[PDB]
């Protein structure tokens, strides 16, 4: 205590006295003015720094496909499910293999492939396993495949001599991630997830509760309609496969730890037919995207090996992590032609945390819902009328740009946008993204500050933009949103000018 | 029979272990409260994940072996294993599905009546919902953001310590302290509860835990929309929020809500009794309190334990409590109005001015509560510095304005002299001169033109554009043609402050409580209701009310 | 065509749709690598921010202590964060705070504190976050750590009979003078034992604080780690924390001891208050203020002085108990972390290094590491770094906010000289009023001057301001409207995890509470229900009776269905469909289904003689993982189990033990014996039990009394 004291006084008692017998004079006015002169604190104005140097963006290789699964290019394999056969969910593929799947085999010579032979062998090991049992009977191949590695350890005690006698070239270094540039494919991915798929619904939603006239009629109606719109979308498809498959793995970690297992990449959907004819039924089924392999390692992050079918030609710029093969030819048809099949392969890391949060993807619906619903109430609450139904169809939301012209869609279809946006937020979540948004909010607030002419100000915009820049590394979404905020700032500057355009 | 034996043998075993033996001997029993706290059941890092992980395996759950052995088959109907002999605890493991099976095919009868009255709380909160009508519309609602209002109200609600006493007595007798205060006075509820729950030994811990909740109004800080009855509170969410509204609700309420008001009237009369004789106000009122006996809808209960421990603090109730040792601060009463203090401070000073007077010179900012109307005021140097009204009905706004002006006490206070010297001046109560604020107060409460007088005493100006919505008319409208000075209305309600505080001090000889070394909280006589109507109410000891024949 | 979501922000107001900027739907960040980098970097930031070259060698540590208050080695970069606290002006804020609100403000607040604490049983100290157990030198849940601490005191010098926070504290201070201390330390031989330690080692171990690589933090790329202090430090911390809590509550401008739905209106009130306060000439404007390195700047040295000022009048018996809490942070030791690794350009060999042996490797590390490391060798110790001035984060949030309010509390008589607002820990909202637009600059400037005067550093990059209408506080954005966002309460919605009935009903009441406070719309909550339901059905592997889905649990339901008439009224757990709604949220599923239930069903499910807002038909314990038991942690737990069986035993004897905290001036065993005798007599005299059996029980009792006495 007696040497913990701050003041020139050393004995506690003296500090005690100055405290107890304290009466402060008005010298803090002059102390504050001198503090101010020394401060040179920045009295900032918004009109002056309104430019914000637009937004800084990184230059290098185009960012890759960080999502554990491929969406747009991914290919499906339909199967009409049995309640008792499918129930296993692990037998789904076993029953699939009796179909055409067994036929498909890739050539040794692959397009854009990083470790061909390994992946080819493994594919064979999967196919062989499926016949007997969905487990890979490997003790040694497992270790390598995990590696594609361990580092043998050395005691400090014995190490002192090898410092004195430097051998094995002793050193210490850490590494950083390489920055990437704004993706192009992302826009196309969003445009594909937005549009409705032919299959009707993917995310398993429960029944509806009994209704009283007053409130329940409203809630029940709104939900049935919104679910109706969003279940048809491809975004929902990917939500489904995510939930079902990550669920399947989450079971497999308890079922067979320290074991190698073959898990399918599937999603369940029922087809809906409204031709106005009495059809046999709306089609009830489950479709497959590809096969997946578990490897328990490290508690900690699991190592996973994804294999997806596709009908589309691979793009080196975005599929860099992916290793492509030429698999064969698959039939596609319609009536009011078989296209070659490519097999995309990769490896990735799954934290148990990521397994959990990605498994519960349904959450995204909710954050859309609120966001949507609020708009309808706030609007209708003005006219004190039921304007929900009217507002959904009439109220126009700015969705995109085409031919240099600002486009807008009704709230019901621009709903898909928010949903996709929330789904991506789920998938593409990196500490980068977190920092991005949590600093981006300041931008948005300054923006609306300018909208309603509130004459804002930001103290060190260079510093803010520096933190924004800092959190932008190699995150497709993060960067995408950056570039889209640029275009925002632009069009906004054009409407009312308290911003810059280069 | 061996049930008591094996326990003894266990004790033998434990006290043989010297380590456990010494910790069992040293110190009080209170150590158990600490000892139990040295065991968390398990790690709680990843809740939802842990559970999803848990149920994934087929046989994880811990379960009770003996009872299942006694009543039902351990084997399955579809030949999937259900039971083993493998184990440290006496509880043997089993699958999840079995539980569902006994629910289906288990042999059991006649438990229905036993259940409900155990959770009369929850079950009643259901019952109430049946009896109501419905309607639907939308609006940009302005809700009342902060009311510390009782939710989940139940008859005979009480404090935590006392309810703990009840808990003990009803659950068991074998280990209960002979607690006097609650048992002697509130017996009868003791009878009822103890009778229904002691006889049929089931769920000993659970019931206790739910009775604790059964008499505990959850007085949270919540946003309401005008319906301030503790019954609509429980299910506000379905009734509204900022853009929702529902209808036909006031009707079905528990018998409590009106009973509290009855107790307010009780306190009214009991205070009029002490008012009547000013030889002493301290030694007499206390008598009228402890003597009087209340009769609740299903119980006889003393007036003391109701007053001391009532949630709602009315101007009367304040006075009633003041006699006893009941700390209920944060409450300020002035006539019919209720107030809260939020800013600064200053001293009581004496100032004689031509119509002695007590004036405060604080730059103090306070909150105004009146029927259907809320507001914010700030006074500095005996005059209102800042003012804003968030009322609903025009009249009640005007009333607010007035009352707060009285408490404010400007120079114009003195200027208005119609009568007063004749009647209002001296109060006909053993020749007692009544305080001056309350004098002008009563003068305004007298007639309709008396309100108009001081309403005009304030500066009146044609308000400027930009104050069209804010400006207050004399009649209480938002027209802004002509309006009062140092005042602006607010399109919407005004939030109410809250403080977790307890303060108490003795009262003066004229029903005044100078609590917190001043502050004049007691307001003398709030309302001069000269009426004497009572129902199922007890009184005693020369009550000065004649109900006693020879 | 080019899809841009942000384009919708054009026409609409941002505050309403701000919930879509935050990506709360996904998972949070996670720690990778060594936490030693951040630690060291931060200590350097502490000392650097502490703008003072004044250094005095400590009499007890032989280590240079840098004590830095008043003494200011100003740097040109004044705007850059400072940590130097002018104690004189601080106590000025203290006085002009008190005289602002009462004259015995501190005296009384302290009174309340003294009261609550003097009452307090030290067992309540187990309530709290994880703290540093110094016996095993690891982090633990407070309870188990305290168990070891006390148990050690017992094995060293005899059992502890304090039963109070005071006597606990008195024993704490008594142990510093102890030259020798004994521990329950586990040593395996190819078992638990009794290790020794000296005063010199022990002192350091006491002042020691441990590093936690951050998890659960929302919204940052880099990891701002959290510190978790020692068990001997915690009580005194709780004392100050409660004092400050008392102070906090009373402040209108305080946003800390009051939160959630309350905070909201605190703002609305002070808003309309200020709007009324305005003159026709005067002009109001707001700023959203965020602070960076809030904890690093503040100094326990300054807190010691402030605490001495508050306790000036209250008592000389508790003043000395207030001053103790800071000095343990004025002399605090910081554990460094996991360490650094060595690698060759071979990816073959790796050499792990302890924190202790960094000084061995010296120039071997990269130049950055060297540059951060070399200065810290002054203050370094064998495992730990010593630092006075920095305040560790999270410990004194209360007292921190106190200081903040002290800044906003009020000054120089100037035209339009107004500022006030709210503050929670680091975060602060500032409303400034001045006659003319130019003066506002000067007034705000004066405010940051006074803040930075005592170590409050507004983040020049993060903060921003405007007309009064727009501002943000702790994820709560304002306008005419009032921050509709559910982003805050997203992961709580999912299954809580105790048991099925408890899970669902809790989930419901949550949806409710969220619907009222957070103000989410109803159809949202309906979806929220249907979701929580689906994920409930999944998490417990159950599905509707009409569901085609076949499973183990479902298979039974295939025979179940035909029997029950009212298949809707069935509980969800047994495969019942949804009956609850938005209207019936307050109502637990059991009740709502109860009336409609089948008689056989209801009686068979809720029967108390079973192998089984909180509903009671299914309640079960989740088996602990086989992870903590395999390690030496079980060898330690051998003591905790000895507590268990006793607690279980007494509860078997006294039924209400858990419900009513047992009292009376008796030993546990004595009460146990006499109560057993009473129950034996009861059962004998009138009930159905033999006499010789009663005598056999009496014999067991007395025989037990012998073994009890011998100890």
């Amino acid at each position: 205590r007696d040497e913990s004291v701050p003041l020139p006084f050393q004995t506690y008692e003296q500090m005690k006295d100055y405290c107890e017998k304290f009466k402060g004079n008005p010298r803090e006015l002059a102390s504050k003015v001198s503090q101010m002169q020394s401060n040179i604190k920045l009295p900032i104005k918004h009109y002056e720094q309104n430019k914000f140097r637009q937004i800084r963006l990184p230059k290098g290789p185009m960012a890759p496909y960080t999502h554990k699964f491929l969406m747009e290019e991914a290919w499906m394999f339909t199967k009409i499910s049995d309640p008792e056969r499918s129930r296993a969910g692990e037998i789904l593929i076993d029953f699939f293999k009796k179909g055409n799947l067994s036929a498909i085999r890739p050539k040794d010579k692959p397009l854009q492939g990083k470790y061909p032979i390994h992946y080819k062998n493994l594919w064979n090991q999967i196919k062989a396993a499926i016949a007997d049992r969905t487990m890979v009977i490997n003790e040694n191949d497992h270790s390598e495949f995990l590696g594609g590695r361990a580092s043998k350890k050395i005691p400090e005690i014995s190490l002192t001599q090898d410092v004195i006698t430097t051998e094995g070239l002793k050193q210490s270094e850490n590494k950083l991630p390489e920055p990437r540039s704004f993706p192009r494919w992302f826009n196309a991915e969003w445009m594909w997830a937005i549009k409705d798929s032919d299959l009707t619904g993917w995310v398993p939603m429960a029944e509806y509760p009994p209704a009283d006239n007053e409130l329940e009629d409203y809630a029940e109606h709104l939900n049935k309609t919104m679910e109706g719109v969003l279940q048809g979308t491809n975004c929902a498809r990917e939500m489904g496969k995510c939930i079902l498959t990550v669920g399947a793995l989450m079971t497999e970690c308890r079922l067979f730890p320290g074991k190698i297992k073959v898990v399918p990449i599937y999603a369940r959907s029922k087809e809906r037919k409204s031709m106005q004819e009495g059809l046999p039924v709306p089609s009830e089924m489950d479709c497959l995207f590809g096969i997946c392999v578990k490897s328990k390692s490290h508690d900690g992050m699991y190592t996973i090996i994804t294999f997806e079918f596709s009908i589309r030609e691979p793009n080196l710029e975005k599929h860099q992590k992916y290793t492509v093969f030429e698999a064969g030819h698959t039939t596609v048809r319609m009536k009011k032609r078989e296209v070659p099949l490519y097999l995309y392969c990769r490896t990735t890391a799954l934290s148990k945390i990521k397994n959990d949060w990605l498994s519960k993807a349904r959450r995204c619906f909710i954050t859309t819902m609120d966001t949507v619903e609020t708009i309808c109430l706030r609007e209708s609450a003005k006219a004190e009328e039921n304007l929900v139904e009217k507002t959904l169809n009439e109220k126009q939301m700015w969705i995109g740009k085409k031919n240099g012209e600002l486009i807008a869609q009704p709230l019901r279809e621009a709903l898909r946008v928010q949903l996709v946006q929330q789904f991506y937020f789920c998938i593409y979540n990196d500490s980068q993204l977190e920092g991005f948004c949590n600093e981006q909010k300041k931008i948005l607030m300054a923006l609306e500050g300018d909208k309603k002419n509130k004459s804002s100000f930001g103290f060190n915009p260079e510093g803010l933009l520096e933190k924004i820049e800092e959190c932008l590394i190699n995150n497709p979404m993060c960067l995408f949103m950056a570039q889209r905020l640029n275009e925002l700032v632009i069009e906004a500057s054009k409407r009312g000018a308290k911003f810059f355009k280069t | 029979m061996s049930l008591l034996l094996t326990i003894a043998k266990e004790y033998k075993r434990l006290c043989q272990d010297a380590k456990a033996a010494q910790m069992m001997t040293v110190g009080t029993v209170s150590n158990y409260t600490t000892f139990k706290k040295w065991t968390t059941s398990r790690k709680e890092k990843n809740p939802s994940l842990r559970m999803r992980w848990a149920m994934s395996s087929k046989f994880p759950i811990i379960a009770n072996k003996r009872m299942l052995e006694e009543a039902q088959i351990p084997k399955e109907h579809n030949n999937v294993a259900l039971w083993e002999d493998t184990e440290k605890r006496d509880h043997v493991l089993a699958s999840a599905s079995c539980i569902n099976y006994w629910n289906f095919c288990g042999p059991c009868v006649n438990n229905s009546e036993v259940i409900k009255e155990v959770y009369k709380s929850r079950f009643g909160r259901l019952e109430r919902r049946k009896e109501i009508m419905w309607k639907e519309l939308r609006f940009t609602l302005v809700d009342r953001q902060r009311r510390r209002v009782d939710t989940q109200p139940v008859e005979q609600r009480l404090r935590t310590g006392e309810i703990k006493d009840l808990q003990m007595w009803t659950l068991f007798e074998d280990e209960a302290p002979l607690a006097s205060k609650f048992i002697l006075d509130n017996y009868g509820l003791v009878k009822e509860m103890r009778s229904k729950f002691a006889n049929k030994p089931l769920n000993k811990e659970v019931v206790a835990h739910m009775l604790e909740k059964q008499f505990n109004p959850e007085s949270r800080f919540l946003p309401v929309f005008g319906a301030i009855r503790p019954e609509r509170m429980e299910l506000i969410h379905a009734l509204g929020g900022e853009t929702w509204i529902q209808e036909a609700n006031t009707a079905g309420i528990s018998n409590v809500d009106q009973r509290k008001n009855d107790i307010r009237a009780v306190c009214r009369k009991v205070c009029l009794a002490a008012n009547a004789s000013i030889m002493n106000a301290k030694s007499k009122l206390v008598e009228y309190i402890k003597s009087t006996s209340m009769r609740i809808g299903e119980t006889e209960r003393k007036l003391e334990e109701l007053i001391l421990e009532t949630d709602d603090v009315s101007p009367e109730v304040t006075l009633c409590k003041s006699a006893l040792g009941g700390q209920l601060g944060k409450t300020l009463s002035f006539g019919p109005m209720l107030l809260k203090k939020i800013s600064g401070s200053g001293v009581k000073v004496k100032d004689t001015v031509y119509i002695q007077f007590e004036y405060w010179s604080e730059q103090e900012e306070f909150y105004g509560e009146y029927k259907s109307a809320t507001a914010l005021f700030s006074r500095k140097e005996r005059s209102l510095e800042w003012i804003t009204i968030g009322g609903g009905i025009n009249e009640d706004r005007k009333r607010l304005l007035a009352m707060c002006m009285i408490f404010c006490r400007d120079g114009d206070y003195f200027k208005d002299a119609p009568a007063t010297i004749t009647m209002a001046d001296l109060s006909t109560k053993l020749g007692r001169e009544i305080p001056y604020q309350y004098v002008m107060m009563n003068w305004i409460q007298k007639s309709e033109d008396n309100l108009e007088a001081l309403l005009y005493s304030r500066g009146i100006v044609e308000t400027n554009p930009g104050k069209m919505g804010s400006s207050m008319g004399i009649d209480g409208s938002k027209r802004a043609i002509k309006s009062l000075r140092a005042v602006t209305i607010q399109s919407g309600k005004i939030d109410m402050p809250e403080s977790k505080e307890k303060i108490h001090l003795e009262l003066s000889d004229n029903l005044e409580a100078f609590d917190s070394s001043g502050r004049i909280v007691a307001t003398i006589l709030d309302l001069p209701s000269d009426k004497k109507v009572t129902f199922q109410d007890v009184s005693f000891q020369h009550p000065d009310l004649a109900v006693l024949r020879d | 065509m080019e899809i841009n979501p942000y384009l919708m922000f054009l026409n609409n107001d941002v505050t309403s749709l701000i919930s879509t900027t935050y990506p709360y739907t996904g998972p949070p960040p996670m720690s990778h690598g060594s936490s030693t980098k951040y630690t060291l970097e931060t200590i350097k930031r502490t000392y650097d921010y502490s703008r003072t070259s004044v250094e005095k060698t400590s009499k007890v540590f032989n280590i240079p202590r840098r004590k830095f208050c008043n003494c200011l080695e100003d740097k040109d970069e004044l705007v850059k964060p400072t940590g130097n606290v002018d104690i004189s002006s601080l106590l000025g804020l203290a006085e002009m705070m008190e005289k602002r609100m009462g004259e015995g403000f501190f005296k009384h607040c302290v009174m309340e504190a003294e009261t609550e604490i003097l009452k307090m049983h030290f067992s309540r100290l187990t309530e709290g976050r994880q703290t540093y157990d110094w016996t095993s030198e690891r982090n633990m849940p407070a309870a188990t750590a305290l168990q070891l601490t006390v148990d050690a005191i017992k094995e060293t010098e005899g059992p502890f009979k304090g039963t109070t926070m005071l006597e606990y504290c008195n024993k704490m201070i008594e142990m510093l003078d102890w030259k020798e201390i004994k521990f329950k330390k586990v040593k395996t031989v190819v078992v638990m034992g009794i290790d020794s330690i000296k005063h010199d080692e022990f002192l350091i171990r006491a002042l020691t604080i441990n590093t936690m690589a951050k998890d659960g933090e929302r919204g940052k790329l880099q990891r701002r780690a959290i510190a978790t202090p020692g068990m001997i430090v915690r009580p005194f911390s709780k004392i100050v924390e409660t004092v400050a809590q008392k102070i906090c509550e009373k402040l209108k401008e305080s946003g800390l001891p009051v939160g959630g739905n309350e905070k909201k209106a605190k703002l609305k009130t002070t808003v309309t208050s200020l709007n009324a306060r305005m003159n026709s000439d005067q002009f109001a404007v707001n700023i959203t203020g965020d602070n960076s390195k809030w904890n690093e700047c503040q100094q326990p040295e300054a807190y010691l002085a402030l605490l001495a000022y508050i306790t000036k009048d209250s008592s000389d018996l508790m003043k000395d108990l207030c001053s103790v809490a800071p000095v343990l942070f004025c002399n605090k030791f910081v554990k460094l972390g996991q360490g650094i690794r060595l690698s060759n350009k071979r990816k073959t060999k790796e050499v792990i290094i302890k924190a202790e042996k960094m000084g061995k490797y010296k120039n071997l590390m990269r130049e950055e590491y060297k540059n951060l490391f070399e200065p810290l060798e002054k203050y370094i110790q064998k495992d730990v770094c010593f630092l006075p001035g920095g305040m560790l984060m999270g410990m004194f949030n209360m007292l921190s906010t106190v200081l903040g309010v002290s800044t906003l509390c009020y000054e120089l008589k100037a035209k339009g000289c107004f500022w006030t607002g709210l503050q929670s820990s680091d975060d602060f909202v500032l409303f400034a009023v001045a006659s003319n637009w130019s003066n506002i600059h000067w007034t705000i400037r004066r405010f940051n001057a006074v803040c930075k005067l005592i170590g409050i550093n507004m983040s020049l990059e993060k903060s921003y301001g405007s007309l009064p209408e727009l501002f943000e506080f702790t994820s709560m954005f304002f306008d005419g409207e009032f921050v509709s966002n559910l982003a805050m309460e997203l992961p709580a919605f999912t299954t809580a995890g105790v048991n099925e009935g408890v899970d669902f009903t809790a989930a419901m009441s949550i949806i409710k509470t969220n619907m009222i406070n957070n103000s989410l719309s109803p159809s949202t909550a309906l979806m929220a229900l249907r979701i929580c339901l689906q994920e409930f059905r999944a998490t417990y592997r159950v599905h509707p009776w009409d569901s085609r889905v076949k499973g183990g649990r479902m298979k039974i339901i295939n025979e179940f269905i035909k029997t029950i008439e009212n298949k809707d009224g069935l509980l969800i757990a047994d495969g019942g469909k949804l009956m609850n709604n938005i209207s019936t949220l307050h109502i637990p599923e059991e009740v709502l289904k109860f009336e409609k239930m089948d008689e056989q069903y209801r009686n068979r499910v809720f029967n108390p003689k079973n192998p089984f807002a909180v509903v009671s038909t299914h309640s079960f314990r989740t088996r602990a993982n086989r992870t903590l038991l395999n390690t030496d942690m079980r060898a330690m737990m051998a003591e905790e189990k000895r507590y268990q069986m006793v607690c279980d035993m007494f509860k078997s004897v006294f039924e209400s033990a858990d419900i009513n905290p047992p009292i009376g001036a008796m030993s546990i065993g004595e009460a146990i014996e006499e109560k057993l005798l009473e129950r034996a007599k009861m059962k004998r005299d009138i009930g159905a039990i033999e006499d010789s059996e009663y005598e056999e029980i009496k014999d067991i009792i007395r025989d037990a009394k012998k073994a009890r006495l011998e100890s």
